[PDB]
């Protein structure tokens, strides 16, 4: 929220509560999202500063405090600094940022990640380009330098991180995104790539020296409609664990669909329906495996822009002999949220 | 009018609107409106009804306009989780474009699709049992939320539901016992009504 | 301090620093509430968003920053979230909130714990209904109905959290509290039960299958003097540790008994005298044997609303032949606190 | 940002994000400063509040967000609370304020803390007087007792801390400050000692029972012009660890200097120039070594008072057979930083 604009500085500190339990059979083991309490908290302040007439800078900072947990020796399970970067944009020259801030190819898996509680699955975090990562500068271009309304593009460089375990970490690479957005309608895509520690081509499951992944989006916003399409494929990229042997890697390939529907009431409830499937290819000792298969339905009720509820099932289509282990039984969420 | 057992239903008419009305009827929904309060009335109207929205949910949907079939279903979702249960109207409160009326059973889809109703009939303790709606209705018995429903318990519905229902029409019984033929402005008041359920 | 309020929405930003220093014999080990630096801080929202005039939502968060530990390996012990939950308010008929939350014993516990430091040494954290703890959906009523002035009453669903210790786990459970205050006096009880997980029941202290928790209270409340008691009794739900045996787990039953008696000076002063005793009884190897057992001096002086100092002295009954190990010696605490 | 002041209390929520990377050949692990991402944040508030027109309270929090870390198993890496801590302040009596705050020899330290990134390399955190450091009692004075413009003095108790690990370990102690500045210039000098825990007499480096650190410093601080020269000697206090043995302790005896001329540009740009030696004496096995030998060349650029970027460039002067593995390679570091 706007809690400070003066002098030219404005801050705007914010977060959200949310009250969320996930709903699973037995224990949750087996199951897509797992069964228990998953209260969360988010705080964050953004601030953007006006230097002169073409010039301004900027900061961004973001926390997940989880609400599930107790205050005994677990009190810090999954907290976490989401994003924390800052930059500054010249007029209809660009924009220029540093930090832990989301890769370029989240500008594509965006237009289906917007389900009340699930989607997204591909926008995997501390991946590369798809997700939040760690030490990414990102050049951001408006309106094609104040001349072609509509039409964005991004230009990323994504340093080394070379971590504790193979999935969180990451050589240097490259890459970039277009979109153009006209009166409703959107199509998108993008791409990256990057080079892989040594960590992680010591890892069982995917060997490359090199790691690429890209997507594509298409997408309809308007009156009280939203129609989203996603496609993207990855190479020694996506983060697998074969928990029959419990072991860990990377999907030497994989193709991801991500399909999404809504409609948004009169009185306010956003009733939403989506596909999502990502099949992975050439994994070591399995060949071809299911990562994320399932239909979703689910709403959200908007009380007014700080309040709203929400119902997420996701009918998993993984089957129980799944050959990775991924989890074969539905789950469903409730929420309710207030943010401010 | 149209009315085979016209002669059985108004001896039943009789029966229950002239003994089984003043020696029972009366009695409970005067000690009803009178020993119970009302944050409970409306809390216990709430409750019952919620579990005939998602049938009139489905049952609107059937009807070809899914728009009330989602404000059935968002009164069931939203009361149903954040209302206890169905005790509190959430989502009545919530916009009001929500507010509650009479569900929207398989009769009602019947007549939509111009099935038609049957002989009116008057049962002692029932009151009016068409067989396209007050059984077809029924059909909603295999369905997700009426679906768990003991004997007593649908038993129990509809003796409360009564009791509400009589409770608040207390004042209005001067409207029909001075009335030409009572039996027959209880009669053309159901079709009348049960017309426009079925639209 | 209240932060934010356009548009119906109202958010409130608070927190504290609290300078703390407790005093104890020797290490502060066999000591009633150790020896050392105990600083802390802590930080927090609550937001409360006016849907129309029959609705309101609202959440909250609070975080709590010890500045006792280094900024080495050791920065994050005692660091917890407390609070995180959301909820709505629907006019005369009451709220409904589900997050982590208080439990609802706590709303008798809450009559005497008012000690400028320590307190209700019963309100524990993670414990089914006594105190805060992870996944409660919590129904309030105010006033009964609009009714009844001065009746309030509250049912809460605990749900199960199956964590790694014994000691913070709980299975599903039931609980409720009623409370009417009228003219400065108040009376409250309050009940709950929840299943014990399988770990609870493999501790070699603690047998039963259902955890149990109530209390009652008494209070005056008006002029300047506050005096305030609690009874309540505890099955297999009170957590204890065997120094001896280094064995941990609940005890059979508890006893407890809660005074407070305090006065309120009209330039910011406040004494204190309290006394507090828990028994428990058939713990497996030992009997009886107390748990808590002291008298409380003390008093704070305030400022103003946001600056305050106390000093608490805990005269500590407990033997030195407790057959728990439970530790003897005294504890006083110097505070000084500012608050926004 | 002052975000409240109403009814005497007023607030202030500051914070900042800072994008930042060190460059070093290889790895960075025989370097100054190490090689890769190292962006963070701060959050934190002051209040202050006038209890009357001359007594004044305050406290204030003030952590460390990482932002170079995953959201995985190492997301709290370097995440700390740096100060916690309340007070008051009485007219010309002073101030008295107890937490997590900064040692006296600070007080002398601090003028060649002006670095871009790399400031005053024995300003130790945890380490007694020198830079924060948990749970001191401060009293401060200015102006001597309202006397003397331009003469302040400080008197500081630090209480045991006993920690885990022998480094942030520490007994019992006190230490005190003078400054005196006029018409540009800055004259300072202090000191503090107290006693070293048993365990910090038990490693193998460092032999002592009291340890003791005093500093003094000189300073031009107008027209544009800042220059400042530290010396201090310290002995049992500055931690210390040989990579060949992988052992660990403290040093002996130390001396060090600091020196740091800059000048500020109207237009935004301040150069920075510094140079920076401590050695060590008496150190065993060893015998002397030096533990930080470097210039610095640098510059920061400030668009506006929330708005900087900058370079700092470590020119290492240890060398390659340094007897404690102290590393010998040069480190650059880049940095955008906006703050509120
Ligand atoms: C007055 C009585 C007339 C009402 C008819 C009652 C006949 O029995 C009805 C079924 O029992
Ligand atoms: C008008 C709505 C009042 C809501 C009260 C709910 C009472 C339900 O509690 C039953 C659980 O008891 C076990
Ligand atoms: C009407 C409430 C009475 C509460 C009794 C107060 C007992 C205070 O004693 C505290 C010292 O022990």
């Amino acid at each position: 929220a706007e809690i400070y604009n003066k002098d030219g500085n404005k801050v705007d500190l914010y977060g959200k509560a949310v009250g969320l339990h996930y709903f699973s059979k037995g224990n949750g083991e087996n199951s897509y999202g797992g069964n228990g309490d998953m209260t969360y908290a988010r705080l964050g302040f953004k601030g953007e500063t006006q230097i002169n007439s073409d010039l301004t800078g900027y900061g961004q900072w973001e926390y997940n405090f989880q609400g599930n947990n107790s205050e005994g020796a677990d009190a810090q399970t999954g907290n976490k600094t989401r994003l924390a970067f800052a930059g500054l944009k010249y007029a209809d020259v660009g924009s220029f940022d540093y930090g832990r801030n989301y890769g370029v190819v989240y500008d594509a898996l965006g237009y289906t990640d917007m389900l009340p509680e699930f989607g997204g699955d591909t926008a995997y975090s501390d991946d590369f380009f798809v997700g939040r990562v760690g030490g990414v500068a990102t050049y951001r271009n408006s309106n094609f330098f104040g001349l072609v309304d509509g039409l964005n593009f991004a230009v990323q460089y994504l340093g080394k991180n070379e971590r504790d375990t193979a999935r969180r970490s990451n050589g240097d690479g490259v890459g970039g995104s277009i979109s153009y957005e006209y009166e409703g309608f959107g199509i998108v895509g993008a791409y990256g790539a990057a080079d892989r520690t040594n960590l992680q081509e010591a890892q069982p499951l995917g060997n490359g020296k090199k790691a690429e992944q890209w997507a594509t989006g298409l997408k309809y916003d308007a009156n009280n409609i939203y129609l989203a399409a996603n496609y993207g494929e990855t190479r020694n990229a996506t983060p697998i664990t074969n928990k029959f042997t419990n072991t860990s890697g990377f999907a030497n390939k994989t193709q991801d669909v991500l399909l999404v529907a809504q409609y948004q009431f009169d009185f306010g409830l956003r009733p939403s329906i989506a596909y999502t499937k990502s099949k992975a290819k050439d994994v070591e000792g399995i060949g071809d495996v299911d990562l994320v298969n399932y239909f979703e339905v689910g709403a959200t009720y908007y009380f007014n822009k700080n309040m709203s509820t929400y119902v997420d099932y996701i009918i998993n289509q993984i089957d129980s002999d799944n050959k990775l282990g991924v989890g074969s039984d539905d789950t469903v969420a409730v929420g309710i949220v207030y943010q401010f | 009018r149209s009315d085979p057992l016209e002669g059985f239903n108004r001896t039943m008419f009789d029966f229950n609107y002239n003994v089984l009305d003043p020696y029972i009827l009366r009695p409970v929904a005067v000690a009803w409106r009178d020993y119970v309060p009302m944050p409970a009335r409306n809390g216990i109207s709430n409750f019952t009804s919620n579990l005939e929205e998602p049938a009139s949910m489905v049952n609107a949907f059937l009807k070809g306009d899914p728009y009330r079939g989602m404000i059935h279903f968002n009164r069931f979702f939203l009361n149903t989780l954040l209302g206890m249960g169905g005790l509190i109207d959430v989502a009545g409160m919530a916009n009001p474009k929500l507010a509650r009326e009479e569900p929207n059973r398989f009769g009602s889809t019947l007549g939509h699709y111009d099935v038609g109703y049957g002989p009116y009939v008057m049962l002692p303790g029932y009151g009016s049992f068409t067989l396209r709606d007050e059984g077809g209705d029924f059909a909603d018995t295999l369905y997700p939320m009426l679906s768990y429903l003991t004997f007593w318990m649908s038993a129990g519905k509809w003796v409360v539901e009564g009791i509400e229902t009589r409770a608040q029409l207390l004042d209005s019984d001067g409207l029909l016992r001075n009335s030409s033929d009572p039996y027959i402005m209880v009669r053309e008041a159901y079709f009348q009504r049960h017309d426009f359920i079925a639209n």
